[PDB]
């Protein structure tokens, strides 16, 4: 009886902690503690079902079990719906060139993020666990968002694989490195850091005043090779084509030298 | 292949057919899963599963226990090996291009057989057990094919002197066969074989594949042009194959037998109430092993002597190992009588000792592979006796008497350090540099002959395969010809080319040619040739 | 051409032109060796294998395709130059072993097999593969297997190698874990089977693209790719697909000769024939140490340093042809300058004896460095330390300081190693002050204890959900230096990592110590090391440090013989004569020091007593500095007692003779209670007997009661402790109470020692068998004092610094009003004594250190600690430590 | 506090429980499993100290060598047996509950609660008077 | 004799068999009572053991080297 009273008090006085995220919303902090409490209560209720005095409290325990399961059935999804979103956030706002490369998935992510922000605003107005669970169709929208995030993540991975296939040297750099490369294609300053991972000795690119034509390459030790025919990024804006042109012109310049 | 084999075994156990899985040693985990799956009842009784594989420790023990093992080994002999090589090579490859190709293949086959049959006599004949498997033979055949195609554009018979002999020799010495050869002295043997076989003289009727076989018989080169003649000559080889077919001394077979016999005893010893006999053995070892030797070293004066420091290190290491062994054997004695508790470490040593395997905690120096414990403790006792003589000589006179000591290299833990210390001392005297000193070896008859300046005395050196008379080497049938007293003299290098009547013999540490200490330049008799010394595995041994 | 190049390398050249010059010299030397012998031995045919074996280059500019312009042929193998830009790479001397490696590898590649150059580590197998790849102009990737391994990256790496057509070499395949080895072997087997099918005799004209199954997808395999598996056997999958090669013995003599010839030395052959056997001797004759490195890489670095030294000498002579230089002297000078700083005190005479054996009659003159020597002397004089040149007292320590300065110039990421008690911290502190006064650049040192805090607090943490990065100690310090809002640049910043080193907290530092100088934070930001920042590792044993960290750091070894006992005595006497314990106090201190000076001599009472006490048996490992610090604290308390007696008698204060008697007897009393003061009664009696034998000072005349039972009264006479023990009558209900303590001889003696060692805020530990009455006596004495607030902390087997932080938060407060944050007890005028009983209980981690013990050591030696909340240095005020524990043998 | 050394099954636990039942003391048994951890042992120690110090109930602490898994349990119990109380067990809200129940026990017995330090001293005295531990182990 | 000991026991048996003959025998003897297989390494073992004490179901626990003190 007092065990059920403890469960009732704990789950009627439990509040979901919220921490600000880049002044955009408040994400749930403390997943580990909440999941530990949920697992402990579920296991304790399962053993309470096994207790001999249980038939007196049976029905009540059953109800709580259902509630507990529902809580579980929510939050295991929720953290996922958070994590991927945060990941996607770090891809879809730190860069400005992702929109042009991935427009359909950009629109889908904007639509997903609108609903996600609305759900977070609704949660912040009532951070109680019972109040959060009782909002209309939280699990339905949460699972829809989870499936959408999975699909868009698969699409982003497929686009990354396509970018690697177009320029095979991208296979050396990491997935996060490739995301930074494609997202920050316009500003070449972020590309020069990874340029020592693809080529054997090339460590930087000597560009023009406006960073529009790749005048040549530069090694780590300061040695510079000037292209016989400079390649232009304005004429070939996509990363793969102008990088392939850079590599081919490097080979040609080395041959002429 | 995993899914294919699973489907095949399913349909074969349903219908009642047979399934073979070849080279299953590459999938140990799959083998375990197959053992688990097969443990269930098999509906059909006519179904048979065969697992052809190589003998590797990666196979699961459960699968070995659950089935019938069949061990297959290739038949020994040069004739069998060459027959296998000729059967493996397709007839189309041999009978193609200039006819000389066929003869070349025969030579290659013969060569392969030689360098494979010498592998059985592992210590004397190949030093180590190299692989020299089928892949090397295929690579050599590909090299021969490519180079013969390059040199002879047309199918017409190319002159024997126009064959790229240098190309084949160098590619099968530096690459392919010599790729796995590490030490220089096996490379010398391989180069000797290649220069003897792969030469333009092989296409003449008087060529001798092997000379002095069984004293006077010689394996004459067959006079054939096609593959059929060579394979018929192979099939006509006599059964009486002595090791002289490989260039090895006839006694090598005897030596091998001896080792095998010892192995049998060890295996019997490894597969044998124990407290009384363990107690008496341990007590006898305590009586045998010297009690204790003390570090009498670390004098501030005369520390500049290299022999001083080297003998300090030797004494310290020997004393440490001596104390460890003595204390552990005393513990074993106590536990045999039940006068002390038994711990995990003591369990390890007692289990190792009852079966005849030396304790890993006891092996602090270089040890011949699979040396039985009694041999180990006898060798250790001899080492401590030598170290005690060293300490007594140091105490009596100082570091000056340390020079005039006939120290045996085998007894020392690190003989290479002794050679280095000798070099440093001979440099310090007369104020020379180490680069300008070269070692000259003089085998003197007197075990205690006079040591003149640079000369240092060494005992226990055993020459295998040859006898040294008046510093001149001569080939002999008897093995392990002991050297009376070796004088190592570090003399200033005169920067001259060694005459063709000298041989650079290695000085290995023990009968297993695994550790090389140094090399000795020995003059040979005028009758012999250095190639015979190289190919018969003549070497000096510290023990 | 070789003569022209050798003339050119002797002058002053730009570093890029110097690298080009030495590459040209190396290749021209190889060409000279090839043509002089390998082609001039009666060779007249262009098709002879004596010429086909050598790597021939054929140039056809008429070819339109760039990849078909240049053809590189060795034996029957023909390759197309990939024209990949390599920059300025290190060139390998073409030794005969390297020639055979090239031949075997090209033969394996032509047959579409792989290469497995097995051999002992350090023979150049990976470097040989890389040099062969760079010779053909192919991108070469080296995958080290020393736990820096990842399938998720190497699957796509293999896909990229198959696609672009680059080379892939594994550093040591056997270093791989069994499952890792098997899976990567499966991938390598698939790739190599595709490569073999690329050369099918019936399908030589490859129409359908030859592809492999990588990442569960079809990947085209470029014909120019190759996989090399460097070993030290091969898995059964790859035995029939890889050709092996024995790279066992590199030709060190030829490498050294060619490199010395490229450096400009005109006697390269003799110098190499001397320097290779010398390095072999140093590897053999010298002792075995973790940080010793006499391999081929160290030899190459020594040779390039010798070339730099010779060029510097040439420039010095020119500004004051020139071929009369003592090349051997330069070579041994470089060898010494590179090896002596990391040599233990035992191996220095051994190294010099080896140098004399190999280089006979050629001696070493160390740099004068007089400009730095003057500032070092001034700083040492103003820091109460001892300075001396060469054979003088302090010569070894100042030479260690100079070596530290040299390694400071040479590279960043220093490591000062040595047994505890050597002059390590003082050395670099004095060097920093001397550099500040000499060069005029202010020196700032950040002393960070790594084991005190967690790795997350040390480097920073990324929020699991918010993905917000908050920087740690080292990250905050480096960021503050880089930003330099106050102007951290233009100042010598030294991040000293005082403490122990383990392979855990140095993982992120490995990318900073090496040439990258690049800290890669988990969030993505990359911090660049400024040229004015040096990362110092002040460690003790260097026992749990990986070879990667040690090899990346220049090292100075501080043996205990560096800091002699005379130096300690001189420092103590100077501080006593200058620093006031509280002018009359300074006068008393000067008189006391004048009185005790004769005993603190080279062979005085204290040195002999220390030597004898080292022979005795102690419950804890006797250290010279613990012993000497206890003795010095006791002498300071003696001076304090003299001052108190003078205060109590304003008229007729302590006279010279009474002070002499009191100090002379108190010296023996403090020696007895500090030397062997942590040993049993028998050892104390033995040390007292030895002191009585060797000393001349009057001693207790009673032959029955040991000297340890006496004490020195303020009048200057030996009085028994039993006279100071009162007879206490305790209430009936207080019999055997948990808190009551009955005064006795041991109680009063330990109380006197406690007060003596707590007057100087020195933490102390009561060791003894269970039930001996350590906790009760310590608590009673601590609570007896009226201005002392005692807090009892029981150290369990899971004690962490978090317990100390919780105690500080509960009892103390942070005040920002002083220069920095100050942690002080809430109660005013109360000294907080943290009685940590069972002090030795906390467990050691996997690398032999206790985090809480290191924490207390940091807060005692330095006087403060870094708060992980804002990475600021808080300074302890009115906080004191006291401990008690059972013997470590329990 | 008593330590009982002897072979298992000799009746140490049974005899100790028999004497505790005769003398009126309650018996507290730590229920250990595979998932037992240091915090659970700390909670058990807190409960037994609360029942022995705040309330005059006398408790016979039944412990066996099996119930001790790591050295932390042993060190906590060494502190409890020697000093009479464990300083670090009560923190925050637990300390406040301790003080409240100590004031309640003082007013039940007829003592003035005074300050926190005097209440803690009274609690320690009650624990050393109203708590006995028997440790059973094999030789 | 071992089967006799298994049939007539006062303290719960501890089966020590290198093979699985005894284990399979004790299953085949107790199928009608629905003998349940568990192990001390299993995380749900306690739960299963709890059920074993409720419906009177025999329970088998393997790997007694890592004995669970909760069974005391
Ligand atoms: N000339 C001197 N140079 C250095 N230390 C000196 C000198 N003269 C006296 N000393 C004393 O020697 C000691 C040197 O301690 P130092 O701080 O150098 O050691 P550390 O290696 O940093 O310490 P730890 O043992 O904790 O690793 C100090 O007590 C110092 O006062
Ligand atoms: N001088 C003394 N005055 C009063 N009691 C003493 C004295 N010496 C020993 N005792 C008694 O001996 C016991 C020692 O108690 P205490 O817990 O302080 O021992 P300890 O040696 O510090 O313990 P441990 O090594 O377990 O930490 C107590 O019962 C104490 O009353
Ligand atoms: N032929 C050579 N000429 C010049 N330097 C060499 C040669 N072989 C090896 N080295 C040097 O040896 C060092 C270590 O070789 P490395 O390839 O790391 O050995 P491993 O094969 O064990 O990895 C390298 O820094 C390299 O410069
Ligand atoms: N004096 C006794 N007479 C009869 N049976 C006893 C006696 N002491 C113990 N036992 C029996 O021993 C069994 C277990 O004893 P237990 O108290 O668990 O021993 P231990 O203290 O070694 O754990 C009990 O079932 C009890 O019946
Ligand atoms: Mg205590």
């Amino acid at each position: 009886e007092e065990f059920l009273k403890q469960i009732r008090e704990v789950w009627n006085t439990y509040e979901l902690d919220l921490v600000n995220y880049q002044n955009k919303c408040r994400l749930i902090r403390g997943w580990d503690d909440l999941f530990n409490k949920v697992k402990e209560h579920i296991n304790s209720v399962s053993a309470m079902k096994l207790s001999p005095y249980y038939k007196v409290f049976e029905e009540d325990a059953l109800s709580w079990e259902d509630k507990l399961n529902r809580i579980m059935a929510l939050f295991d999804v929720w953290i996922d719906v958070q994590r991927r979103w945060v990941y996607l956030e770090g891809i879809f706002t730190g860069s400005a060139d992702i929109k042009h490369l991935l427009p359909v998935e950009t629109q889908r992510f904007q639509s997903i993020s609108t609903e996600f922000l609305a759900l977070m605003k609704k949660v912040s107005k009532s951070p109680l666990v019972m109040d959060v669970l009782n909002i209309q169709g939280v699990q339905r929208s949460l699972e829809r968002l989870a499936d959408l995030l999975g699909k868009i993540q698969k699409a982003l991975g497929e686009y990354l694989e396509r970018e690697r296939s177009s320029f095979p040297r991208f296979y050396f750099v990491g997935d996060e490195d490739l995301l930074e490369i494609i997202g920050n294609s316009k500003n070449v300053a972020k590309l020069q850091k990874h340029f020592k991972k693809m080529f054997a000795g090339v460590s930087s690119i000597i560009l023009n005043e406006d960073n529009s034509v790749v005048l040549g390459i530069s090694s780590r030790e300061g040695e510079e090779v000037m292209f016989k025919t400079p390649v232009s990024i304005t004429e070939h804006p996509k990363i793969n084509e102008w990088l392939t042109l850079v590599e081919k012109e490097m080979r040609v310049t080395l041959a002429k030298l | 292949g995993f899914n294919q084999a699973d489907k095949a075994i399913n349909t074969a156990v349903k219908s009642g057919r047979w399934v073979m899985l070849k080279n299953v040693h590459l999938a140990p985990g799959w083998l375990m899963q197959l053992e688990k799956k097969l443990h269930s009842l098999q509906p059909h009784a006519c179904f048979r599963l065969f697992l052809t594989m190589e003998i590797n420790p990666k196979v699961p023990v459960n699968l070995l226990r659950a089935g019938r093992i069949f061990v297959f080994e290739p038949p020994p002999g040069v004739k069998a090996n060459m027959l296998r090589t000729f059967s493996s090579i397709p007839v189309s490859r041999i009978c193609k291009s200039p006819n000389e190709r066929a003869r070349l293949y025969f030579l290659l086959a013969w060569f392969h057989a030689i360098i494979q049959e010498r592998l059985r006599y592992a210590p004397l004949g190949w030093s180590k057990k190299y692989e020299f498997g089928e892949s090397d033979l295929r690579s050599a055949c590909d090299t021969v094919d490519t180079w013969l195609d390059d040199t002879a554009k047309g199918r017409q018979n190319i002159s024997p002197d126009k064959i790229p002999w240098s190309a084949l020799k160098t590619l099968m010495a530096q690459s392919i066969y010599g790729g796995r050869v590490d030490n220089e002295f096996d490379q010398r043997l391989l180069n000797t074989f290649l220069e003897r076989l792969f030469t333009t003289r092989s296409f003449d009727s008087e060529f001798k594949l092997a000379c002095k076989v069984d004293g006077h018989k010689d394996i004459q080169m067959p006079d054939g042009i096609r593959r059929e003649e060579f394979v018929q000559w192979v099939e006509l080889l006599p059964d009486t194959q002595t090791p002289s077919w490989l260039g090895l001394p006839n006694n090598a077979e005897r030596v091998l037998l001896t080792t095998q016999g010892v192995d049998m005893i060890s295996k019997m010893l490894k597969m044998q109430a124990w407290m009384r006999t363990l107690h008496t053995t341990a007590s006898n070892w305590l009586h045998l092993i010297p009690q204790t030797l003390s570090h009498l070293k670390r004098t501030v004066e005369n520390i500049k002597d290299p022999l001083f420091r080297f003998f300090e290190r030797e004494v310290k290491m020997g004393a440490k190992l001596l104390q460890d062994v003595r204390q552990d054997l005393a513990d074993v004695v106590q536990v045999c009588e039940g006068k002390k508790k038994q711990t995990n470490y003591l369990r390890t040593l007692i289990n190792e000792l009852v079966k005849g395997i030396l304790p890993r905690s006891w092996s602090h120096y270089t040890v011949p592979a699979g040396m039985t414990v009694i041999q180990w403790v006898s060798d250790f006792s001899e080492r401590i006796k030598q170290l005690q003589n060293i300490s007594l000589a140091a105490a009596s006179g100082g570091a000056k008497e340390l020079k005039n000591i006939h120290v045996c290299l085998g007894g020392l833990f690190v003989p290479e350090a002794y050679i280095t210390a000798t070099r440093q001392y001979v440099a310090q005297a007369n104020s020379w540099s180490l680069e300008e000193l070269c070692l000259e070896v003089n085998v003197t008859t007197s075990q205690g002959a006079t040591l003149d300046a640079c000369s240092f005395g060494v005992t226990g050196l055993k020459l295998q395969g040859a006898t040294c008379n008046n510093n001149k080497l001569s080939l002999s049938n008897a093995i392990s010809t002991a050297l009376p007293l070796t004088q190592l003299r570090w003399v200033k290098q005169t920067n001259t080319e060694k005459k063709a009547s000298v041989v650079t013999l290695p000085v290995y540490l023990n009968f297993t040619r695994a550790d090389l200490i140094f090399t000795v330049d020995f003059e040979i008799a005028t009758k012999e040739d250095p190639r015979s010394f190289y190919e018969r595995g003549v070497a000096v041994l510290c023990t | 051409t070789l003569n022209v190049l050798a003339d050119s390398v002797l002058m002053e050249q730009p570093p890029l032109r110097r690298r080009k010059l030495e590459h040209l010299i190396t290749e021209l030397v190889h060409q000279r060796d090839v043509t002089r012998s390998l082609i001039k031995s009666k060779i007249d045919n262009a098709k002879s294998f004596e010429w086909l074996s050598q790597m021939r280059f054929y140039f056809d500019p008429k070819q339109t395709d760039v990849l078909q312009q240049l053809s590189i042929q060795m034996a029957n193998a023909k390759f197309n130059y990939g024209f990949e830009y390599l920059g300025v790479q290190d060139k390998l001397v073409q030794t005969p072993l390297t020639d055979r490696c090239y031949l075997t590898m090209t033969q394996a590649l032509e047959a579409r097999l792989g290469g497995s150059p097995f051999g002992p580590a350090g023979t150049g197998k990976t470097e040989s593969v890389k040099a062969l790849g760079h010779q053909l102009g192919r991108f070469v990737l080296v995958f080290n297997c020393d736990e820096t391994f990842d399938f998720q990256a190497m699957g796509r790496i293999f896909v990229g190698l198959c696609q672009v057509g680059a080379w892939g070499c594994f550093d040591e395949f056997n270093r791989l874990e069994e499952r890792m080895l098997s899976a990567v072997s499966q991938q390598v087997q698939c790739i190599q089977e595709a490569l073999r099918e690329h050369s099918n005799p019936n399908y030589d004209k490859t129409s359908a693209p030859i592809t492999c199954e990588l990442l569960n997808k079809q990947v085209k395999v470029s014909p120019d790719m190759a996989i090399f598996i460097t070993m030290n056997n091969l898995p059964d999958n790859l035995k029939k697909l890889f050709r092996s090669l024995a790279m066992t013995k590199p030709d060190r003599q030829l490498i050294a000769q060619v490199m010395l010839y490229s450096q400009g030395f005109r006697t390269a052959e003799v110098l190499a024939n001397k320097i290779v056997p010398f390095f072999k001797l140093c590897d053999e004759q010298l002792s075995s140490q973790s940080h010793y490195d006499f391999g081929l890489r160290a030899l190459k670095s020594v040779l390039v340093s010798a070339g730099n030294v010779k060029r510097e000498r040439i420039q010095k002579i020119k500004r004051e042809i020139a071929e009369n230089l003592p090349e051997q002297e330069i070579l041994i000078q470089s060898v010494c300058e590179t090896m002596v700083p990391k040599l233990v005190a035992e191996d220095i005479p051994l190294l010099f004896s080896l140098l004399s054996d190999v280089f006979p009659g050629v001696q070493y003159h160390r740099g004068e460095m007089t400009a730095l020597r003057e500032e070092l002397k001034k700083v040492c004089q103003e820091m109460y330390l001892t300075y001396g040149d060469g054979e003088e007292v302090g010569g070894m320590w100042v030479e260690k300081v100079l070596q530290l300065y040299q390694i400071t110039q040479i590279n960043h990421g220093l490591m000062m190693v040595g047994p505890s008690g050597s002059g390590k911290s003082m050395a670099w502190r004095v060097l920093l002050k001397a550099l500040e006064r000499l060069e005029g650049v202010e020196g700032v040192a950040h002393i960070i204890d790594p084991k005190a805090i967690s790795k997350d607090h040390l480097y920073g943490t990324l929020d699991p959900n918010t993905r917000e990065w908050t920087d740690g100690l080292f990250t905050h310090v480096l960021r503050k230096i880089i930003d330099s809002v106050r102007g951290e640049l233009q100042k010598r910043q030294w991040i000293v990592f005082d403490g122990d080193v383990d392979p855990e907290w140095v993982e992120n530092l490995n990318s900073v110590l090496d040439d990258n100088k690049l800290l890669t934070l988990p969030n993505g930001e990359r911090l660049s090391l400024p040229p004015n920042v040096r990362i110092m590792f002040e460690v003790q044993d260097l026992k749990y440090a990986t070879l990667a960290t040690v090899s990346r750091c220049g090292m100075v070894w501080f043996s205990e013989d560096v800091l002699s006992t005379d130096m300690i005595f001189n420092n103590f006497l100077a501080r006593l004569r200058s620093i006031p314990l509280d002018s009359p106090m300074l006068q008393i201190q000067r008189d006391a020091a004048t009185i005790m000076q004769p005993y603190f001599t080279s062979n005085g009472l204290v040195t002999k007593a220390l030597e004898h006490a080292f022979q005795l048996e102690h419950i804890m490992d006797l250290t010279r500095l613990r012993c000497l610090g206890s003795l010095f604290s006791m002498l300071h308390q003696a001076c304090r007692n003299v001052a108190q007696y003078n205060a109590n008698h304003p008229d007729f204060p302590m006279q010279i003779e009474q002070l002499e008697r009191y100090i002379q007897r108190y010296l023996v009393y403090a020696i007895l209670w500090s030397l062997s003061g942590d040993s049993r009664l028998k050892m104390r009696a033995e040390l007292g007997e030895y002191i009585r034998r060797i000393t001349t000072v009057p001693l207790p005349t009673a032959p029955n009661i040991p000297i340890i039972d006496y004490e020195v009264s303020i009048s200057g006479e030996w009085s028994p402790w039993q006279a100071k023990v009162p007879q206490i009558e305790v209430e009936t209900h207080k019999v055997a109470a948990p808190d009551v303590v009955v005064p006795t001889l041991d109680t009063v003696r330990h109380e006197a020692l406690l007060y003596t060692w707590l007057a100087e805020h020195k933490p102390l530990v009561l060791c003894g068998p269970p039930g001996s009455g350590k906790t009760m006596t310590l608590f009673s004495a601590l609570r007896a004092l009226p201005d002392m607030e005692v807090v009892g902390l029981n150290f369990s087997s899971a004690t962490t610094p978090e317990l100390l932080l919780k105690t500080f938060d509960h009892y103390c407060e942070y005040r920002r009003t002083p220069n920095g944050v100050v942690l002080a007890p809430v109660q005013l005028g109360k000294w907080l004594v943290l009685f940590c009983d069972e002090i030795n209980l906390p467990d050691m981690d996997k690398y032999g250190t206790q985090r809480v013990i290191s924490f207390i050591r940091q807060m005692v030696e330095h006087g403060g600690f870094y708060r992980t909340s804002d990475q600021t240095w808080v300074k302890l005020e009115r906080i004191q430590f006291v401990g008690a524990c059972n013997p470590p043998t329990d | 506090h008593l330590l009982l050394i002897g072979v298992s099954g000799a009746g140490k636990t049974t005899l100790s429980r028999f004497v505790a039942w005769m003398n009126g003391l309650s018996v507290y048994q730590i229920k250990v499993h595979r998932k037992y951890t240091g915090e659970d042992f700390d909670e058990d120690l807190r409960t037994v100290l609360r029942r022995s110090g705040c309330k005059n109930e006398k408790i016979a602490f039944i412990m066996d060598e099996s119930n001790v898994l790591d050295s932390g349990f042993l060190e906590r119990m060494n502190t409890l047996l020697a000093n009479g109380e464990v300083p670090g067990l009560f923190e925050g809200d637990e300390y406040a509950t301790l003080m409240t129940q100590c004031k309640e026990g003082a007013q039940k017995e007829g003592l003035m609660l005074d300050s926190h330090e005097e209440l803690y001293k009274w609690f320690t005295s009650q624990v050393i008077r109203n708590l006995h531990v028997v440790f059973t182990m094999n030789p | 004799e071992n089967a006799i000991m298994l049939k007539r026991f006062n303290r719960y048996p501890l089966i020590i068999d290198p093979s699985g003959q005894a284990t399979e025998f004790i299953m085949n003897e107790y199928k009608d009572r629905k003998i349940t297989r568990t192990s001390f390494l299993d995380d749900a073992f306690r739960k299963n053991l709890e059920s074993a004490l409720r419906f009177g179901n025999p329970l088998l626990v393997q790997d007694v080297e890592s004995y669970d003190p909760v069974l005391n």
